[PDB]
């Protein structure tokens, strides 16, 4: 019942890590990962770090894995329950991609926002000096512990 | 088997509370809208029609713990109500009263939760109870 590609990814994981990036598998569930995001130099998330948790769903990879922030985090793609706003995640889903392409881009996804609704959103474009300097103080709040 | 981990099923929970299921007698949603371990979630029955309890509605709080779906959820009633298994003066809703409660299975819900209590509002022994007049809601 285990398909074989995740046990490749996920060996692949542990061996090949990410950098800046932690993920391994829960001990009583091999379809469901621990993450740790660092935030990226010259974004506003930096210096913090943010916790995701990852899953695979049965029809794997036809579908997208599940993912979602567990740190309060100040993001225009990210709501207040941490769900991902992530074209990859459900239209752009492609069984080419992997686990690995996945955090890359939601790594890829702090480093340039991507405000184009939601009240967040919103600020990141009427006032962005702003909302970058709310995203730092949330950084320090929330992801440094 | 293909087990999905307390937080992934609470979001399933959390989607099928939006869109609703059945004849709407039963609801539920996240209390606090921030709460990302989706722990504290309001609950709402409809009293059953032809019980003393009909056409009152019941709020619960409902509490899903770290070892939910695995392990039954906390249920208390915030709206007053006469019904056995339901501590009379704090609300709390005793495990062992209720079958859905005391024989837990993983492939349980708060919505079964839910549906149990209002089942249970159609059982002779509680359909036949005088209430409380409505309005009146417990302590804490």
């Amino acid at each position: 019942g285990l398909p074989r590609r995740i046990i490749k990814e996920t060996q692949r994981l542990l061996a090949e890590p990410v950098p800046g990036i932690k993920a391994e598998p829960d001990e009583s569930n091999a379809r469901y990962f621990h993450v740790v995001i660092a935030g990226p130099q010259d974004s506003p998330f930096e210096g913090g770090t943010f916790k995701l948790e990852l899953f695979l769903p049965e029809e794997y990879p036809m579908a997208a894995p599940k993912v979602r922030f567990m740190t309060k985090i100040y993001h225009p793609n990210v709501d207040k329950l941490g769900r991902i706003c992530l074209d990859i995640l459900k239209d752009k889903w492609s069984p080419a991609l992997q686990i690995r392409t996945v955090l890359l881009s939601i790594q890829a996804l702090l480093s340039a926002p991507n405000p184009d609704g939601n009240d967040v959103a919103e600020q990141w474009k009427t006032n962005e000096a702003q909302a970058i300097e709310t995203a730092r103080a949330w950084t320090r709040l929330y992801a440094m512990n | 088997g293909v087990k999905v981990p307390r937080n992934f099923r609470l979001l399933e929970e959390l989607e099928e509370g939006q869109k609703g299921v059945g004849d709407g007698t039963v609801s539920w949603g996240l209390e606090d809208d921030e709460d990302m371990t989706l722990t504290r979630w309001t609950g709402m029955i409809i009293g059953p029609p032809r019980t003393n309890y009909e056409n009152r509605i019941y709020s619960l709080k409902v509490e899903c713990g770290p070892k939910y779906p695995e392990a039954p959820p906390s249920v208390r009633f915030v709206t007053k109500i006469n019904m056995n298994g339901i501590n009379n003066s704090s609300g709390m809703v005793d495990a062992r009263s209720i079958p859905v409660l005391a024989k837990w299975q993983n492939s349980y819900s708060i919505k079964v939760v839910l549906q149990e209590l209002r089942r249970l509002m159609m059982s002779k022994e509680n359909m036949k109870l005088p209430q409380p007049p409505e309005g009146q809601t417990y302590n804490n």
